[PDB]
């Protein structure tokens, strides 16, 4: 909900129009599955949840912001650094994530469609190139292991090689 | 839940601390790096008191003899 892109709405609608036969043995099979198990599955969901009635909680997930940037933390010391080593660590966790939901917007592009799968969406392969190349170019993926000292060079390295190209051209 | 207590520590602890034993191991670090730096320095030009080889006397004889 909300975070998830999901579909539009979805439509169908019974028909049976051509023959008779006996119907359709589908949907015969959907009604007479719907109370053998699937009422009887749903009672005891709603027996189980008659019988939490107390429950914790539970206050979800910590803030902890901002704590200052290793930018802002001039020449080194262990008692500086290392509020934001952690900081930047927190980020690149979460950044990690960030990509598996966009991954999981294009798992969905896939199968909503099914058909046309890259005639259409247009969005989600746009919203992909978009968030991959900043991951590439920022956030190491090219940096080998995970280090905020090296971050800082490789953005420095990243900047360097983009004001030679400005002024020049 | 019953698994952080009396079984975990918890995130409050290994933030507020570890950051106490790098506070230590800062000290302990640059006060070495000084104490490399200060030796490099006493043992060329003698002017404070370490690595001092010690000197023949500092009072011996100071009376009037039958000199010449």
């Amino acid at each position: 909900x909300x975070x998830x892109x999901x579909x539009x709405x979805x439509x169908x609608x019974x028909x049976x129009x051509x023959x008779x036969x006996x119907x359709x043995x589908x949907x015969x099979x959907x009604x007479x599955x719907x109370x053998x198990x699937x009422x009887x599955x749903x009672x005891x969901x709603x027996x189980x949840x008659x019988x939490x009635x107390x429950x914790x909680x539970x206050x979800x997930x910590x803030x902890x912001x901002x704590x200052x940037x290793x930018x802002x933390c001039q020449e080194k010391d262990v008692l500086c650094m290392f509020e934001a080593e952690m900081q930047w660590r927190r980020d690149y966790k979460v950044d990690q994530e960030i990509v598996n939901i966009i991954q999981e917007r294009l798992k969905a592009c896939q199968q909503r469609e099914g058909e046309s799968h890259r005639q259409n969406c247009a969005k989600e392969l746009e919203q992909f190139t978009q968030v991959v190349k900043a991951y590439q170019d920022r956030y190491x993926x090219x940096x080998x292991x995970x280090x905020x000292x090296x971050x800082x060079x490789x953005x420095x390295x990243x900047x360097x090689x983009x004001x030679x190209x400005x002024x020049x051209x | 839940r019953w698994i952080a207590r009396t079984f975990f520590d918890g995130p409050e602890k290994n933030y507020e601390r570890t950051m106490a034993i790098l506070q230590i191991e800062a000290e302990k670090a640059e006060l070495r790096l000084k104490e490399l730096e200060v030796r490099r320095l006493m043992r060329a030009r003698g002017d404070g008191p370490w690595f001092h080889y010690p000197t023949i006397d500092k009072e011996l004889i100071d009376h009037s003899p039958k000199a010449t």
